[PDB]
C-alpha cells in the first residue's frame, strides 16, 4: 500500500526533502487538495507488463 | 515640412496617392511595404504627412563612429515656445555634436519621435517632436537605449519608394478554364460553376476576403458565390451562376 | 418592511426564476432578504430565520456588507462587517440551515515584491497599508469566487485565496464586469481599467498606456466621428466576448453618446514598452527585436 | 470605413417613413389573404390559410466620403445583397417552455421609396428585410453580412 | 458612349465658362436616347479643370474618364473614384489590353 | 442585467434628476425617459435615510 | 369635521414634523401621534410643488 501526495521542492519540509516524512506539511496538503480540486489524479504504471 | 516654405510649392514634400500599395526601400537595409496614407495638415506641427507601413525587413540603425554622440545619457526637455532641448549629460570631449548631425531622427522604443534640425552648442540641440501629445515630462535615457536614423536629403536621399513582387497565385484545377478570355454559354434552366484557389505570397487579410467580384448587368444573370478560408489562409471559391 | 439598503444582483438564471437581494440598515441588522419571480410571479422573504446571524460569530451586531446567491445547490455567500471593523466571509445553506465561517478576511494588507500570485498561507508578513472590501462576484461556469476592493483574491474551492502583486492598494476598485467566457474587467474609482484572463494571473492595465495612446491617434488621424479629446465613460460592459463602452463626448456641435469597441487585443498590441535587441547584418545593425511569445503558431 | 445600419419599420409605411420606429406590437395580423389569392401558376396550396408579421427590417451602408443613397445605388447596381440571419435565446422558464435554439437565413429585398424621384429609374433606394418572432422567447440577435460581390 | 451590357448612353457633359463637369446615363427606346436619366447625374468636383473623354476597358464594364484628372467607374458610371490628379498637366492617350 | 436573457437595459445614477437612460439593443438608441414615480422619503426612528 | 357626527378629531399643521393631534372626545385627551405614510414629492412640468 502506498500513500502518494504533491511537493514543491522550493517550499517543502526538511524531512520530505530526505525521504523521512510519514505525513505531508501544510504546504503540501494545501498544494495537494488544490491539485484535487483543479483535478490532477496520479496512477502507477508498471514498466515490464 | 519646412516652416516658412511658400504655399504653392508644399506638394513637393507631400505623400500622395501614388505611394499607396507601394514599398520603401533603405540603402543600408530595410524593406517596409505601405498600407495606408495620412494626411493631417493642423495638428502635427512641421509634419503633415504619414504612412503606415508594414516591416518585412527590419532596417538598418546608425553606427557609433560616425555619430561620436551615442555613447552619453540624453535628456529631453520642452523649449519655450514649441521646440525641445536635447541635452547629453555626458561633457566628454570626444562624443559632442558634430555639425553633421542635422536632419537625423533620434528614437526610443516607446516613445515619440525627435527630428534634430539646429545645434545650438557642443551638447545641446533644439528639435521637433512627432506627436508631442504624450510627453508631458522631462524625459531621460541611458547609452543603449535611444537610436539614430538618416532618412535625410542631406549627403545624398537613402531611401527608395517602389513597386513591389507579385504577392498572389491562382490556382484553377479544372480543365478549359485556364485560359485568361473565357466566353461561355447558358439555356434557360442550366447552370454554369467553377471552383479557383488564392494562394498569397506574403502577409495575407484574413478578415477580408482578398477578391472582390463585381457584376456588369445584374438583371439577367443569378450568381451564388461561398467563399471559404484554408489553414494556411489559402481561399477556396466557388461561384454558381444561372 | 423598510429601511432597504442596498440592491444585489444575481446574474445567474436557475429553477425556472431570477433573483435579487435586498440588504436592509437600520433595522433587521443581522438580517437580508431574498426575492425571487417565478416567470413574473414575484415574491420576497426574510431568509436569515429566526436566528440574527450574531449569534455564530464574535462580535455584537452584523452589518451586511454585500451578498450572492447560488441556485445550484441551494447557496448564499455574504460578507458580514463585525462591530471591530473585520470582515469575515460566511457561507449559507437554504436546503439544510448552517452558516459557516469560510474565511476571516485578513486586513494590513501584505507585501509581494515578486511574488506574481501568493497563496494566502498562515505565515505571511504584513504591511501598514490596510484592506477594505466592497464586495464579491461569482464566475459559476468553473465555479469560482472573486473578492473585490483594494485586492483581489480568487479560489476554486473554499479552504484557500490566492493574492495578486501587480494590483496595487493605492487604487480603489469601483466594480468588476465579465465575459462569462474568462475576461474580467475591473474598473476603478480613478477611471481606470484593468484587464484579467482567467488563465493566466497577471492583470493588465489599459486605458492609460502606450497602446491606448496609439490607438487614440490612430482614430484621429483615421478622422472617425466616435473619438473625441474630451470624453465622458458613462459605462462600459461586455458584449459576446467584445468589450463595449458607452462615452458621452461635449464637442462642440457634436455633444453625443455612442458605444464605441475597445479591442484589448490591439491595445495591448500596440504596447511598445517590450525587450529589444541589436543584431549586426549586413555590417549594418539592425533591432531585430526579440519575440517573447513560446511558440509561432496555433 | 464602410458599416451597416438597422432601423425598425411600420410595415404600413414601407417608404414614406425613413425614420424610427418602435416594437410595440407582438400580434401578426391575417392581411394577405387578398394577395396570396392573386396568383394562378404558382405551386401554392389554396387550402391553407396565412398571416403576416408586424414590423420590417430596413438595411442601408454607410461609407465615409459620399452619400449613403448613392452607396446604396451603387451596391444594388453591382449586385449587393444583405444576408441577415436571426438566432432565437430560449426564455429563462424550462416548466412552460423548451430550450429549443432556432435561427433564420433570409436575403433582403430593393425597395423604391416612394416620392417625387425626379430621376426615372434609379432614385432613394433601401433594402427591406421581413421580421418574424416565434412564441417562447424574447432575445433576438440578429446578423447582416454581405452576399459575397 | 453606348453600353450593351446595361443598353444605355453615357454623356459626358461640361458647361463652358464653368468648372462644372458632369456624366449622365441615359435609356435607349428604339435605338434612340431618351430625356429622363435613369439615376441622378454624377456631378465632379470642381477641381477637374479641362476632361478629355472616357474609355471602356475592353470586353468589360469599367469606365474610365481621364483629362486633367483620371476617375474610374464600375457598374453603369453613377458613382466615380479618384484614382490620380494631374496639376496642369493632361493625358493625351491611352493603350490598353 | 441577466447574463444574456434581458430584454431591455435601464441606467440612471444622474446627479439629482430622476430620469434613467431605458434602451432596446445595447444602447444603439439612448432614448432618455423621465420617470413618473413620485419622490418619496421615509420618515424617522426605526428608519433614517437623511 | 362633520357638524356633529365625527366620532375622532384630526389636527395638525406643525412646523416641519408629520405629526398629528388625534384625540376623541373634544381634545380632553390630546395624545399626539406620528403619522406613518412616508413623505413623498411629486415631480415635474404637469406638476410643480416645490
Ligand atoms: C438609411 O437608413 C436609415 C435608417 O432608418 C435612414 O436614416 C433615418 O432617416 C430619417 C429621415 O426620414 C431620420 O428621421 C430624422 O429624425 C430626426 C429626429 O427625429 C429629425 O430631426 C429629422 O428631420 C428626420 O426626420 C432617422 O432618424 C434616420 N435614422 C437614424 C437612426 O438616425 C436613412 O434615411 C436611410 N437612407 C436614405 C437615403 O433614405
Ligand atoms: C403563441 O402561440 C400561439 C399558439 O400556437 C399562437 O397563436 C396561434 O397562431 C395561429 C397562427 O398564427 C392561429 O391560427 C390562425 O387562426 C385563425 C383563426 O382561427 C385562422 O383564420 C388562421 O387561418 C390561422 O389558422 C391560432 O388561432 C393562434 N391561436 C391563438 C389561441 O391565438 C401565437 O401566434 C404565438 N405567438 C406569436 C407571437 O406568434
Ligand atoms: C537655428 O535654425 C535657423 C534656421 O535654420 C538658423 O538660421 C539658426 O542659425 C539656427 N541657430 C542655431 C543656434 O543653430
Ligand atoms: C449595531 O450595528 C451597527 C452597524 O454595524 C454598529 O455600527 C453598532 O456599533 C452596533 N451596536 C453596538 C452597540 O455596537
Amino acid at each position: 500500500i502506498v500513500t502518494i501526495w504533491v511537493y514543491d521542492p522550493e517550499s517543502a519540509s526538511t524531512e520530505e526533502l530526505i525521504w523521512t516524512a510519514k505525513k505531508p506539511s501544510l504546504s503540501s496538503r494545501v498544494l495537494t487538495k488544490q491539485m484535487n480540486t483543479l483535478g490532477q489524479r496520479p496512477f502507477i504504471f508498471t514498466v515490464e507488463k | 515640412v519646412p516652416l516658412t516654405m511658400p504655399t504653392n510649392i508644399q506638394w513637393k514634400k507631400r505623400f500622395k496617392t501614388i505611394h499607396l500599395g507601394k514599398t520603401i526601400e533603405f540603402s543600408k537595409t530595410g524593406l517596409a511595404n505601405i498600407k495606408n496614407v495620412y494626411m493631417h495638415k493642423t495638428e502635427p506641427v512641421g509634419f503633415q504627412t504619414s504612412i503606415h507601413t508594414e516591416i518585412i525587413v527590419p532596417f538598418g540603425i546608425e553606427n557609433s563612429k560616425d555619430s561620436p554622440c551615442l555613447l552619453s545619457d540624453l535628456e529631453i526637455t520642452y523649449s519655450g515656445k514649441l521646440y525641445y532641448t536635447i541635452k547629453l549629460l555626458s561633457k566628454n570631449p570626444l562624443h559632442e555634436l558634430k555639425s553633421t548631425d542635422v536632419e537625423k531622427s533620434v528614437l526610443i522604443p516607446g516613445y515619440s519621435s525627435f527630428l534634430i534640425m539646429n545645434i545650438t552648442d557642443k551638447w545641446t540641440a533644439s528639435a521637433l517632436a512627432t506627436m508631442p501629445q504624450a510627453i508631458k515630462s522631462n524625459l531621460k535615457f541611458l547609452t543603449g537605449s535611444w537610436f539614430l536614423y538618416n532618412f535625410g536629403t542631406a549627403g545624398g536621399r537613402k531611401w527608395s519608394i517602389s513597386t513591389r513582387q507579385c504577392n498572389y497565385w491562382i490556382q484553377q484545377d479544372s480543365l478549359d478554364f485556364m485560359s485568361l478570355n473565357l466566353v461561355k454559354y447558358i439555356d434557360v434552366g442550366n447552370t454554369i460553376d467553377f471552383q479557383f484557389k488564392i494562394i498569397p505570397k506574403a502577409m495575407s487579410t484574413f478578415p477580408i476576403p482578398p477578391v472582390s467580384m463585381v457584376v456588369g448587368n445584374p438583371g439577367l444573370v443569378e450568381v451564388k458565390t461561398q467563399g471559404v478560408f484554408d489553414l494556411n489562409e489559402n481561399y477556396y471559391l466557388d461561384i454558381h451562376v444561372s | 418592511s423598510e429601511c432597504i439598503k442596498r440592491l444585489c444582483p444575481v446574474y445567474a438564471s436557475g429553477n425556472g426564476s431570477e433573483y435579487v437581494l435586498a440588504l436592509t440598515t437600520g433595522k433587521n441588522e443581522g438580517y437580508i432578504h431574498i426575492g425571487t419571480i417565478t416567470d413574473g410571479l414575484v415574491s420576497f422573504e426574510m431568509v436569515p430565520d429566526g436566528w440574527s446571524v450574531c449569534e455564530k460569530l464574535p462580535g455584537k451586531n452584523c452589518s451586511i456588507d454585500w451578498a450572492t446567491y447560488i441556485a445550484d445547490e441551494r447557496n448564499l455567500l455574504l460578507l458580514v462587517k463585525i462591530d471591530s471593523g473585520q470582515f469575515y466571509l460566511v457561507n449559507f445553506n437554504t436546503e439544510f440551515k448552517t452558516l459557516n465561517i469560510l474565511y476571516k478576511i485578513p486586513e494590513f494588507i501584505p507585501e509581494a515584491k515578486e511574488l506574481d500570485f501568493l497563496v494566502l498561507l498562515d505565515t505571511v508578513t504584513y504591511t501598514n497599508t490596510p484592506m477594505t472590501p466592497k464586495g464579491l462576484f461569482f464566475n459559476t461556469l468553473n465555479n469560482m469566487l472573486y473578492i473585490w476592493g483594494n485586492f483581489i483574491l480568487q479560489s476554486y474551492n473554499r479552504e484557500e485565496f490566492i493574492f495578486l502583486a501587480d494590483f496595487p492598494k493605492e487604487s480603489t476598485i469601483k466594480y468588476m464586469v465579465n465575459s462569462f467566457k474568462g475576461q474580467m474587467a475591473v474598473v476603478t474609482e480613478n477611471e481606470e481599467i484593468w484587464y484579467f484572463l482567467e488563465g493566466g494571473y497577471d492583470v493588465y492595465q489599459v486605458v492609460p498606456s502606450q497602446g491606448w495612446e496609439t490607438y487614440h491617434n490612430l482614430q484621429k488621424m483615421q478622422k472617425s466621428s466616435f473619438h473625441s479629446e474630451d470624453e465622458s465613460l458613462v459605462s462600459l460592459f461586455f458584449e459576446d466576448g467584445k468589450l463595449f463602452q458607452l462615452v458621452y463626448l461635449f464637442d462642440v456641435g457634436k455633444e453625443r453618446l455612442v458605444k464605441r469597441l475597445l479591442p484589448v487585443g490591439t491595445l495591448m498590441e500596440y504596447n511598445l514598452p517590450k525587450p529589444f535587441t541589436v543584431v549586426n547584418q549586413g555590417n549594418y545593425q539592425a533591432i531585430s527585436f526579440t519575440h517573447t511569445c513560446p511558440f509561432k503558431e496555433i | 470605413h464602410c458599416t451597416w445600419l438597422l432601423v425598425l419599420n411600420k410595415f404600413e409605411k414601407v417608404g414614406l417613413h425613413l425614420s424610427k420606429d418602435r416594437f410595440q406590437d407582438h400580434e401578426p395580423i391575417d392581411t394577405v389573404a387578398k394577395v396570396f389569392q392573386k396568383l394562378t401558376d404558382s405551386p401554392i396550396d389554396p387550402s391553407e390559410n396565412y398571416l403576416s408579421f408586424p414590423y420590417y427590417l430596413q438595411i442601408n451602408f454607410s461609407c465615409p466620403g459620399q452619400n449613403i443613397e448613392e452607396l446604396a445605388r451603387k451596391g444594388h447596381l453591382m449586385g449587393m445583397k444583405p444576408m441577415v440571419q436571426i438566432n432565437y435565446m430560449y426564455s429563462v422558464n424550462f416548466y412552460r417552455w423548451e430550450m429549443e435554439n432556432v435561427q433564420i437565413l433570409m436575403e433582403a429585398a430593393p425597395m423604391r421609396s416612394t416620392g417625387y424621384c425626379p430621376a426615372e429609374a434609379m432614385c432613394v433606394l433601401n433594402w427591406y428585410t421581413p421580421m418574424p418572432f416565434k412564441n417562447g422567447s424574447v432575445v433576438s440577435s440578429v446578423d447582416i453580412y454581405t452576399n459575397g460581390i | 458612349l453606348i453600353d450593351q451590357e446595361t443598353d444605355s448612353g453615357i454623356y459626358l457633359f461640361n458647361v463652358q465658362d464653368t468648372k462644372e463637369t458632369y456624366v449622365t446615363v441615359a435609356m435607349l427606346k428604339d435605338g434612340k436616347p431618351s430625356p429622363r436619366p435613369k439615376f441622378p447625374s454624377f456631378h465632379f468636383p470642381s477641381t477637374f479643370t479641362l476632361p478629355l473623354g472616357m474609355i471602356f476597358h475592353p470586353r468589360s464594364h469599367f469606365l474610365y474618364v481621364y483629362g486633367s484628372q483620371i476617375w474610374v467607374s464600375m457598374d453603369g458610371g453613377n458613382t466615380f473614384e479618384m484614382l490620380c490628379n494631374l496639376f496642369s498637366h493632361h493625358v493625351t492617350k491611352t493603350s490598353n489590353s | 442585467y441577466t447574463v444574456n436573457h434581458a430584454p431591455v437595459f435601464i441606467l440612471g445614477g444622474f446627479y439629482d434628476e430622476k430620469s434613467i437612460l431605458f434602451s432596446d439593443s445595447n444602447f444603439q438608441d439612448y432614448v432618455l425617459l423621465e420617470l413618473s414615480i413620485d419622490s418619496c422619503w421615509v420618515g424617522s426612528f426605526y428608519c433614517p435615510i437623511l
